[PDB]
């Protein structure tokens, strides 16, 4: 099982790490014609760890990249607008479905 | 309207255009203007008529 | 006739709001729009007539609140400086308005937006035509509780609730220190009027009891009213509601927070003039905080990308500049400053608004780039919104801030040279973060999407008029209210200003110092512009540094979290204040503590007492 | 935009939610 | 609660105001202290339990108390401001409170609960009432050109004359009401809704509409032209102010 | 433009050189020769 | 569902009939003792002293001697 | 939605447009007009300006209260 | 104002994954799979989600970002979602 | 799920304390930066002497003694 889960876990949060260092990376670099060699060397730190096998020493490898991530992260990332936390979130959102309205509510007998 | 690669931008109305340039002109020609007539003062090279 | 300078907005807004469902979003734009419009001009004969004229007009409608001599009537007091607020509060409502009938044009909800800003402009028009302290209290927290409506208009978001509860709590300190004020003011001359406190000013030289310390009745009076203006002008004390407040429409921040409601304080302070001259001591510490403010929004609005909020922090930076220009005792330089900046700071917003509208309101200036092709007449007016924000020469911001910097040099005493020194570095960071928006918004290259690019409108007619009379205004009117208001021995003022002979330096201002002081201020821009341009425009992007120094991460954090004020005072006030309504007030003293003594948490002993009564 | 007719004949939802009395008669 | 709220909890005051600031003149002088003392505290924590709440009519109920103890504030002042503001505030707080619990009432008769946490985004479904509960909030919180603010203040002027500690106490009263009372009507009408708990709604038929109008109307009326009622008992507070003193 | 990275994400960019948004600093300075023109005329005719 | 009242929650009516039901909720501890003598005996009898002082100091500036306020 | 359209509010609701909106929009003007008459002719009694203007202002038309505080030293 | 078809976004999601250095633009089916069709490195997988991202200007939640290793799937998330 | 007690109140790179530390030294510039304005002593500075008035510095004229 650990063969098939406790390893391709890890190959999933290696995913999650590049992606949000290369979202926080674009975010650093404001203009796109600097993005590009700071995407480059970021890619470059983990292809140069391709060559682990063995478990005993990835895993704090893993461990220390999230905890540098997780200080050289930028302090107010980019949202979209309509994405959650952005500024056009919920501006005029579609009703919601089902909700009905009676008349003549209070009447007497 | 021009097309590049897919992606197009649409040629702004020649009302726009005339406007901001327009405005802009005005703008430098007013600077250039009052520089001409209390540029000196401003400077200290000449007051007004104090001395 | 003046009577309907005040009245017209309430009528249109009791009409649009009232009446909306028959006039739809057209009529209701178009009663407001017509009511602030007419408003407009009957202050422009307002102008004619009293400033100009030299007759002021003073109304007494009915009374309103009559204790034993505490008289507050229904009164509206119109002299120069009231008309010259009338002319600037008007003109921009009736331009934002024209405004947003374009901008709310797909919005559901446009006539309640269009009834909560004829509310404000009415609200607002009370506050300035006030002739009690207490018309002007109605005024002063009508303009916070519109402020509220508008700022959560999209009442669907959460930010927009918690922003405008923000805004709320604070006014409301705001509001508790005014209202200390205006009891400190009744205490002593026995009358709310401004003509009979202004008159009786200088008599009492007495001192009171306040909270277990006895201090001088002119001088507790004056800081009571300066906590007020504090709060409401977003000062070094509290000011963390108007960055916050952003979340509101763009038309709400180019009026609400932008021309006029931070203005308040700085025209609550010039009216009071006749009763704070007579505090020095106030004086000192409305400079301090003055100068405080205005370092401090300069160095917080360098870092931010989000467009509407750079904006935001040189509003504050401004009301800082007018904040500490009144506390030289140069009040006209004050009141022409706060002109000049309604008119190039709304026409900022309005033009960061039209940028903002037609890019799928993009707001983050790291995702906009090479505009100034696609957008010529908004580039243009934002060029010329930044040029007079930063003080170019011979142009809207240089007739009151070069003035405002001089003065301050020339105010030889211990308070002056911190006030001098701080608007001086803050002149570099206006500059400094004017220019990057410029660039990073227009002249940098594209760093947008491909569909907001595709989807390019530039503004139409309804949000191109009030642009072009903004840019008129950011052009001339500086000049042409240069010599009325900031000139020497002007009766322009007439008794709306007073300014003792001992403390006025306007003369000395002008020829007693170098020539080099008077050309700091061009300097520094010159120095940020570059500084901007080196930066953004061209660099290697030395932003490696901001990943391998933990310094300069944190560095780069202090000054993009508002200098870590909204972290710091939430957990220590707000959390501390939460806790202490449940876990003691609730949990302890109320709870079952009170039982416990009480009817039933040890007196049903009567249950094991009674039932031995068989013995 | 500012001359076609508008679409909503009556407004939208009755007032005070009662429903319109029968018609030639009276609430 | 209209009636428990409007008129029970003024016995206390009008008993205060009949037969013990005039029958003992100067024991009143004496325990005046007493009664700015547990006054003070009584709008500072009342006004701060109120935002640990989570019941409609138990958020309300302790408005009342920090309002009501304001009034007794103004009362021990003896003067005419103090003594003749306080009457205003209990006739407003008599109109606003028991128009609050009107709206509550409202809103309990269709669904069942009081609950502020089943609340939320009435603005979009019942209108009329929103605009109705919010004008009466701006009453609660003390508003100028209502009737609370007169009553508010003229105690505030009347108190500052006698002792500046406890009007600046009573000050911060105004600062936690206008806290909790806009802060429950963002959870209660403002928001989004919430159609797993409750989906059927119905704005305010036409006894409901025409029972606040009076409300409405009787409180901008003494709002904004106080002289009216203020004028007709001058005449009364005035040797109420004096009774020991000869001088 | 240097390693795998960059030069998919260079490639992708290629519509980011559109003409109306390649250079925008000659259009900087928007009627400044308009002006400076104007003004040359008033001040050679003034005498 | 043509019914206008609430679907109540469980996890949301325990919650509230707990938050309402706190009377029976001491266990006479040491917090409960210090917070009830601190912010229920102290800050009365501060502020008492504050009304009494204030009291005072202004009898004292107009030169008539203190009232006993006892 | 569908919803909203059966909801009777006062400023309109959402995208509200009348079909008469024109003829209702020249009414509420004229009904402005109507209710700033005695307005105007109000302000026009009650208004005091203490001091004389220096050029004919357009208020010296209507307001007929110029130059009449004068003698402060009797007023109530 | 108008969502565009499904075919429209094959267009652009295809154009995406062609204009890729690693790749091989001879055989570029709408159907097929990054680590068994192309042969790819598993982080060039997030590379070309994120342009996906952005040239469609929508923000996918990081949870499914990596979900996302087939073109079929990726048409379909960008389809189904109606504020692209 | 049970609701939690406090289930009605509910920067991450920084703590309490440090950003308190931080605001602190930001402030504490302000503080240096007045006490060195203090040390300036610009009033002895003053390049001009007091301004004086006629008619004894205008005692009538500002509400003095006839
Ligand atoms: C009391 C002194 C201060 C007075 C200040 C007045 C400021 C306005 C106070 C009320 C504002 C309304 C806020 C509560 C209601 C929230 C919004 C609402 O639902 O109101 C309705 C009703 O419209 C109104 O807001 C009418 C209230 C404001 C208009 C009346 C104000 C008249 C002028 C103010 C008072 C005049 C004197 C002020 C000076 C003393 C509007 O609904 P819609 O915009 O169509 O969108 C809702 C969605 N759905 C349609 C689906 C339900
Ligand atoms: C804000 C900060 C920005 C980011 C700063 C840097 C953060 C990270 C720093 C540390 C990064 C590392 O070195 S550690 C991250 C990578 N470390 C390794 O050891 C890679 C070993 N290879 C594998 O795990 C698999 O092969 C796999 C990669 C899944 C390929 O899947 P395939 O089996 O199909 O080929």
């Amino acid at each position: 099982a650990a063969y098939f889960a406790r390893r391709a876990a890890q190959k999933e949060r290696v995913r999650i790490l590049y992606r949000r260092a290369l979202k926080d990376t674009l975010n650093w670099a404001v203009h796109r014609h600097i993005f590009y060699r700071d995407a480059s060397d970021l890619r470059e730190k983990f292809n140069v760890n391709q060559d682990v096998e063995d478990v005993d020493r990835i895993d704090k490898l893993i461990a220390h990249g999230e905890a540098e991530y997780n200080k050289w992260r930028h302090p107010d990332p980019y949202i979209v607008p309509w994405a959650p936390g952005g500024s056009k979130f919920c501006r005029n959102p579609t009703p919601p479905a089902g909700i009905e309205i009676v008349y003549n509510y209070g009447l007497e007998d | 309207g021009i097309t590049y690669k897919g992606v197009t931008v649409h040629t702004p109305k020649t009302w726009h255009t005339v406007t901001g340039k327009g405005l802009c002109a005005v703008m430098w020609f007013w600077i250039l203007y009052r520089a001409k007539q209390d540029g000196p003062v401003v400077m200290g090279w000449r007051h007004p008529w104090d001395g | 006739m003046y009577l309907l300078i005040v009245f017209l907005p309430l009528l249109g807004s009791s009409v649009a709001g009232f009446f909306g469902r028959f006039l739809g979003s057209e009529g209701s734009a178009i009663m407001t729009t017509t009511c602030v419009s007419f408003s407009s001009i009957l202050s422009l004969i307002a102008f004619y007539e009293v400033a100009l004229g030299a007759s002021a007009c003073y109304l007494r409608i009915a009374p309103w609140i009559s204790s034993e001599m505490f008289d507050a009537s229904w009164g509206f007091l119109f002299d120069s400086l009231t008309v010259v607020m009338l002319i600037v509060v008007t003109f921009i409502s009736s331009l934002v308005h024209l405004y947003s009938i374009s901008y709310m044009s797909e919005d559901p909800h446009s006539p309640r937006f269009m009834c909560y800003l004829s509310i404000f402009t009415f609200f607002m028009l009370m506050l300035v035509t006030g002739d009690n302290f207490l018309q002007l209290f109605l005024g002063w927290e009508g303009v916070g509780l519109a402020s509220y409506l508008l700022i959560h208009f999209w009442f669907t978001r959460l930010q927009a609730d918690k922003a405008a509860i923000k805004a709320m709590l604070v006014n409301r300190v705001g509001d508790f220190g005014l209202a200390l004020g205006i009891l400190g003011c009744f205490t002593l001359f026995q009358t709310v009027d401004f003509s009979t406190i202004f008159a009786c000013a200088s008599v009492p030289r007495n001192s009171w009891i306040f909270c277990n310390m006895r201090l001088n009745a002119i001088s507790l009076i004056c800081i009571l009213l300066f906590i007020g203006a504090v709060g409401k002008s977003a000062q070094i004390g509290l000011h963390t509601w108007l960055p916050d407040a952003m979340e509101g429409p763009t038309p709400v921040s180019a009026l609400i927070h932008a021309a006029t409601m931070v203005t308040a304080g700085v025209f609550m302070i010039a009216r009071c003039s006749p009763l704070f001259e007579y505090s020095p001591t106030a004086l000192i510490v409305i400079t301090f905080a003055g100068a405080m403010t205005s370092f401090l929004a300069a160095t917080t609005g360098i870092l931010q990308n989000d467009l509407k909020r750079v904006i935001a922090y040189s509003t504050c930076s401004q009301l800082g500049y007018m904040i500490f220009a009144c506390g030289i005792s140069n009040y006209s330089v004050s009141v022409f400053h706060l002109m000049n900046h309604a008119f190039f700071k709304a026409l900022l917003f309005l033009s960061a608004g039209s940028v903002i509208h037609a890019m799928s309101d993009e707001q983050d200036m790291r995702k906009m780039g090479g505009l100034a092709s696609s957008f010529p007449l908004t580039y243009a007016m934002m060029l010329i919104g930044s040029l007079s924000l930063i003080g170019f020469p011979f142009l809207t911001g240089f007739y009151s801030k070069d003035v405002i910097l001089e003065l301050a040099y020339t105010k030889y005493t211990i308070s002056g040279n911190f006030a001098f020194w701080l608007g001086s570095v803050s002149v570099l960071f206006t500059s400094y973060y004017s220019f990057r928006l410029l660039f990073l918004t227009f002249l940098v290259p594209t760093n947008s999407f491909g569909r907001d690019i595709s989807r390019c409108h530039d503004a139409p007619i309804p949000m191109a008029i009030p642009l072009i009379l903004l840019a008129l205004g950011s052009l001339f009117v500086g000049y042409l209210a240069k010599d009325m208001m900031i000139g020497l021995g002007t009766n322009f003022w007439a008794n709306s200003l007073l300014v003792l002979p001992k403390n006025e330096i306007l003369a000395e201002s002008e020829f007693a110092a170098p020539t080099i002081i008077k050309l700091i201020p061009i300097l520094f821009s010159t120095l940020g512009a570059f500084v901007a341009y080196n930066v953004n425009l061209v660099a290697d992007q030395f932003q490696r540094a901001f990943q391998t120094s933990t310094f300069c991460n944190r560095l780069y954090s202090f000054f993009n979290k508002r200098w870590f004020f909204d972290q710091v005072l939430n957990d220590f006030l707000v959390r501390s204040f939460l806790r202490f309504g449940y876990e003691v007030s609730f949990e302890a003293l109320d709870k079952g503590a009170i039982e416990i003594l009480g009817p039933y948490g040890i007196s049903y002993t009567f249950r094991r007492l009674a039932e031995r009564i068989s013995q | 935009r500012w001359a076609t007719p508008g679409h909503e004949e009556r407004p939208k939802g009755y007032f005070m939610n009662r429903t319109p009395p029968a018609p030639g008669q009276s609430r | 609660s209209v009636i428990l709220a409007g008129i029970l909890l003024k016995f206390g005051t009008y008993g205060f105001l009949r037969f013990s600031i005039p029958m003992f003149p100067e024991a009143t002088l004496c325990f005046t202290p007493f009664i700015y003392t547990l006054s003070a505290i009584a709008i500072i924590y009342t006004s701060l339990t109120t935002l640990r709440q989570i019941d409609l009519k138990k958020i309300i109920a302790y408005s009342s108390v920090a309002h009501m103890n304001l009034v007794t504030i103004g009362m021990f002042s003896l003067n005419i401001q103090g003594i003749g503001g306080s009457i205003l505030l209990m006739l407003s707080h008599g109109l606003v409170s028991s128009a609050l619990f009107l709206c509550v009432g409202v809103l309990y008769d269709r669904h069942k609960t009081r609950l502020v946490r089943y609340y939320g985004g009435l603005v979009s479904t019942m209108p009329n009432f929103s605009t109705i509960f919010f004008f009466f909030t701006l009453a609660n919180m003390s508003l100028p050109g209502t009737s609370s603010f007169i009553g508010e203040f003229l105690i505030l002027v009347g108190a500052f004359q006698r002792n500046s500690l406890v009007a600046t106490l009573a000050a911060l009263g105004m600062i936690l009401g206008a806290a909790y009372s806009l802060w429950l009507y963002n959870r209660v009408v403002s928001g989004n809704l919430k159609p797993d708990f409750l989906h059927k709604f119905s704005d305010l038929n036409g006894r409901e509409v025409f029972i606040f109008i009076p409300f409405l109307v009787g409180l901008v009326w003494m709002g904004v032209y106080p002289k009216v009622f203020l004028d007709c008992m001058h005449t009364s507070v005035s040797n109420l102010v004096q009774h020991g003193k000869f001088h | 433009p240097l390693g795998t990275t960059g030069e998919f994400f260079r490639r992708r960019d290629e519509w980011r050189k559109h003409p109306m948004l390649s250079n925008q600093m000659r259009h900087a300075l928007p009627g400044i020769g308009i002006g400076v023109g104007a003004f040359c005329v008033y001040l050679v005719g003034e005498q | 569902g043509g019914g206008m009242e609430t679907n109540k929650n469980k996890f949301i009516e325990d919650w509230g009939s707990a938050r309402e039901n706190l009377e029976h909720n001491f266990r006479w501890t040491r917090r409960n003792f210090a917070l009830i003598g601190i912010f229920g005996i102290a800050l009365p009898i501060i502020v008492y002293k504050g009304i009494v002082k204030d009291f005072h100091m202004q009898d004292e500036d107009a030169g008539r001697p203190h009232r006993k306020f006892l | 939605g569908d919803f909203r359209a059966k909801v009777w509010s006062m400023t309109g609701g959402p995208n509200c447009r009348p079909k008469h909106w024109r003829r209702n929009t020249a009414i509420a003007m004229f009904g402005v007009f109507l209710v700033c008459i005695p307005i105007a002719k109000l302000s026009a009694k009650l208004e005091q300006r203490p001091h004389m203007p220096v050029r004919p202002i357009p208020s010296q038309i209507w307001c007929k209260n110029f130059g009449t505080k004068d003698d402060y030293e009797k007023e109530h | 104002d108008d969502h565009l078809s499904r075919e429209a976004v094959v267009d652009r999601v295809l154009d995406v994954v062609k204009s890729f250095p690693k790749v091989d633009p001879s055989k570029v089916t709408p159907e097929v799979h990054f680590q068994n069709d192309l042969g790819l490195d598993s982080l060039d997988t997030v590379e070309i989600v994120m342009a996906i991202e952005e040239e469609f200007k929508l923000e996918i939640p990081d949870k499914e970002a990596d979900k996302i290793d087939s073109c079929s799937l990726a048409i379909e998330y960008v389809y189904n979602h109606p504020m692209s | 799920k049970p609701l939690s007690v406090n289930d009605e109140l509910m920067a991450d790179t920084v703590g309490k304390y440090e950003a308190l530390a931080w605001l602190s030294g930001g402030l504490g510039f302000f503080v240096g930066l007045g006490l060195l304005a203090v040390l300036n002593d610009k009033a002895s500075k003053v390049p001009f002497t007091p301004r004086v008035y006629p008619y004894d510095n205008l005692r009538v004229e500002l509400g003095g003694e006839p």
